RNA sequence: GUACGUGAAAUUGCUGAAAGGGAAGCAUUGGAAAUCAGUCUUACCUGGGUGAGAUCAGUAGUCUCUCGAGACUAUGCACUCUGAACCUGUGGUAGGUCAGCAUCAGUUUUCGGGGGCGGAAAAAGAAUAAGGGAAGGUGGCUGUUUAUAGCCCUUGUUGUAAUACGUCCACUGGGGACUGAGGACUGCGGCUUGCCAAGGAUGCUGACAUAAUGGUUUUCAAUGGCCCGUCUUGAAACACGGACCAAGGAGUCUAGCAUCUAUGCGAGUGUUUGGGUGAUGAAAACCCAUCCGCGAAGGUGGGAACGCCCUUGUGGCGUGCACCAUCGA
RNA sequence: CUGCCGAAGUUUCCGGAUAGCAGAAACUCAGAUCAGUUUUAUGUGUAAAAUGAGAGUUUCUAGUGGGCCAUUUUUGGUAAGCAGAACUGGCGAUGCGGGAUGAACCGAACGUGAGGUUAAGGUGCCGGAAUGUACGCUCAUCAGAAAGGUGUUAGUUCAUAUGAACUAGCCCUGGGCGCUUAAGCGUACUACCCAUACCUCACCGUCUGGGUUAGCUUUGAGAAGCUCAGACGAGUAGGCAGGCGUGGAGGUUUGUGACGAAGCCUUGGGCGUGAGCCUGGGUCGAACAGCCUCUAGU
């Protein structure tokens, strides 16, 4: 389990890295990246039952 | 777990302040239009299963102890193993000669008399 | 069992139980002050700083 | 998604609402679809695995 | 005390109490007055002495049981025991209520500090070598171009400036409130067998108790709340019924039918028309003769349960209830 | 007296038989089907992916078998309104916060409690909460919460600094006290107030899922017991369940009672969610009760 934390922590920060330095480059040389869509949303109901 | 009741006053029936002729025993409102059944604010409460106190401490009297109500001398033996839990209640129609049989042998027992003071007087 | 619910967060202890990891994270890195390559388009700048 | 399953990510187990203050819940529940530990169960609502 | 057992409610008179600006009324929260709840260090343990007793005698008898288990009667008080009674302790620990702080735990609300990554790698700005420009023009003279103020723009400019914003920290330091459910032991973790903030609160103290904490009554203070039942009407509006109190007062008894469940028996079933009988209520109970009533007039697959296994588990091979499909009769 | 479930409020044929809703039982399956669901795609329907939930039968039996309001949809209207059908919800069986108050509006749907935070609405006072910050607009001599104006405010456009024509807002003319660069309006951003709502915990009950015997010195076998976990809690008609109480009856407590039964009153003390119960004091003077069943002029 504990390596297993280790696999995730990993890949989060290297996600997180590549999607940094991917706009980086993009607004380096001009071209314009769109970030990939999630596919992951937490919703919150606000409206009662009545 | 200590005696803790979830209400104190008692529920009185309702209306059963003005008349007379209506008993203070909790009854029911089967009115069709009762806006008092209806729980209404500045109304009376209503008895429900939420009341309910503990069951660790249902019966329990202030003190801790749950009353237990002897007749006659036997009935007070039977507490020798209980005397932290009940207290030897004394009926009320068990006359003075036997009430304080009753009250030196619950002393010696170690059980606790509800109403050791009854009908008896003191002599020194 | 679980009489209570202890907080991972609010709970150092409960973290351990459930974070086999937090013994060894040192969350904080520097990946700064290496000569920072300011990466900045020149036309981006251009279409930026205009109307 | 980290913060709620660990102050608030309660199981389903025999149609119950336990909480996860153990690991041992999830592996017994999980155990089928190699999620072990809560580390697991973040990786897979996370990263939204198979 | 013959207006005579108990003497309730309505209702009325007297007294005491508080309250009393067109109601009252009740509910919450208290306060006040008035009044009750309940109080208890006391016992335990240990030490010795003193006299004891007995369930104890390197002891003697009877009784009832089943050798020894009881109840006793002598006799001695050791050997133990009786925390046995007293002196001896002035030895040691001290039962409820209420406040205080502390270390913790759960739920929180509120101030902080320190940092990571990201954004025009903030933008700026200062710093910073210039150029150009115009201004609301300094100097020169409204006009003018850095002067005897300079500014702005453009580069240049240190740099990886810093701040801010956004986000993260399994970074950390304080303040405050409300909770203690559970009751040996487990479990899961960390520190290193032990220990711990890890499967729910424990310590240190005090005061009160010999009143505090409490409860009840009247009243007041703040917040509130349109008369109940019926009927009407979505709903009300309503229209009714209600001067007050006590007592009386309305799905009951029975034959028939069907259903569900319980019991006895089960291809049976049911004594009580009647007879036999019943000495202690004998209208009960108990027993059975002849009728009579009501009943009575095969293959295929899916399947409950079980066995054999056997790569086990998975499944197969089967045997197949109730019943359902099917072919059937 | 308490606890659980709880409609229908009406189709459809035709006073009814149906149905439907709710139950109650019997079945078969979760490796099976479903959904006031959403997609995909074939031609709005149909068919085949996600999101969830176990789903489907048979039997028999209570109640309903109205409406009102609102939304919408239309048709006509008809002075004008409106009317007429529908359409779909809400109330009706449902309390609470707000709307001055007020059944239809805005919130939110209910066991008893402690803390926390909110929704709608609010923070001048009554009134819990900033006489908050920034920016404007409003002058009413009826504010405020069709038009005209020697009415302003900002102005725009066009003419040559001035006018004309205009643009728009607002005023004038046609809940209380108070408020006036607001305590009015309009926008924005902070902070705060509080509901029967949301969270965390306690407790009562209900349902569901467990655990428990060669009854192991944890002793917790009234197995009808003890124990563990989670969610839940409006309610009429109606269905189901457990209890409290009265008179008398067989059993029982080797029950109570002239040292005071039954009864009665009383701001005495307790117990139970409750029906009810136990007890102290005062009167009182001859009977009475707890428990298991039987029973009814309860």
């Amino acid at each position: 389990i504990a390596k297993r934390a280790e696999a995730y922590e990993a890949e989060y920060r290297a996600a997180e890295r590549e999607q940094i330095e991917l706009a980086r480059k993009a607004r380096a040389e001009g071209n314009y990246f769109v970030p990939h869509e999630p596919k992951l949303i937490f919703v919150v109901r606000i409206r009662g039952i009545n | 777990v200590n005696i803790i009741k979830k209400r104190t006053k008692p529920f009185k029936r309702h209306q059963s302040d003005r008349f007379k002729r209506v008993g203070e025993s909790w009854r029911k409102p089967r009115g069709i239009d009762s806006c008092v059944r209806r729980r209404f604010r500045g109304t009376i409460s209503m008895p429900k299963i939420g009341y309910g106190n503990n069951k660790k401490t249902r019966y329990c009297m202030p003190n801790g102890l749950k009353a237990f109500l002897v007749r006659n001398v036997s009935d007070v033996e039977l507490l020798l193993m209980h005397n932290k839990t009940y207290a030897a209640e004394i009926a009320g129609n068990v006359s003075a000669r036997k009430r304080v049989e009753i009250v030196e042998k619950a002393r010696a027992l170690g059980v606790k008399v509800t109403n050791a003071g009854a009908k008896v007087r003191s002599q020194e | 069992a679980h009489v209570q619910k202890k907080n991972p967060l609010k709970n150092k202890a409960v973290l351990s139980r459930l974070n086999p990891y937090a013994k060894a994270y040192k969350a904080n890195v520097k990946i700064n002050s290496e000569k920072t390559p300011k990466a900045a388009g020149e036309k981006f700048l251009s279409v930026l700083h205009e109307n | 998604v980290r913060e709620l399953i660990y102050k608030r990510g309660f199981g389903k187990v025999n149609k119950q609402r336990i909480p996860l203050s153990d690991n041992a819940i999830i592996e017994a529940a999980l155990g089928k679809y190699s999620i072990l530990s809560v580390e697991d169960l973040i990786h897979e609502i996370y990263t939204v695995g198979p």
